[PDB]
């Protein structure tokens, strides 16, 4: 899900922004 | 800031940053 993203690749603080849909 | 990486609490923890002040709420996983 989610850490599949950021903990994957360095997401950037915007697409964490996001995270919060 | 980008350039760093994240999991677990690292996670609900950067998340918890990003979203501090502005957003007010979180997720609700599980």
């Amino acid at each position: 899900g989610i850490v599949e993203q950021c903990c994957t690749s360095i997401c950037s603080l915007y697409q964490l922004e996001n995270y919060c849909n | 800031f980008v350039n760093q990486h994240l999991c677990g609490s690292d996670l609900v923890e950067a998340l918890y940053l990003v979203c501090g002040e502005r957003g007010g709420f979180y997720t609700k996983p599980t």
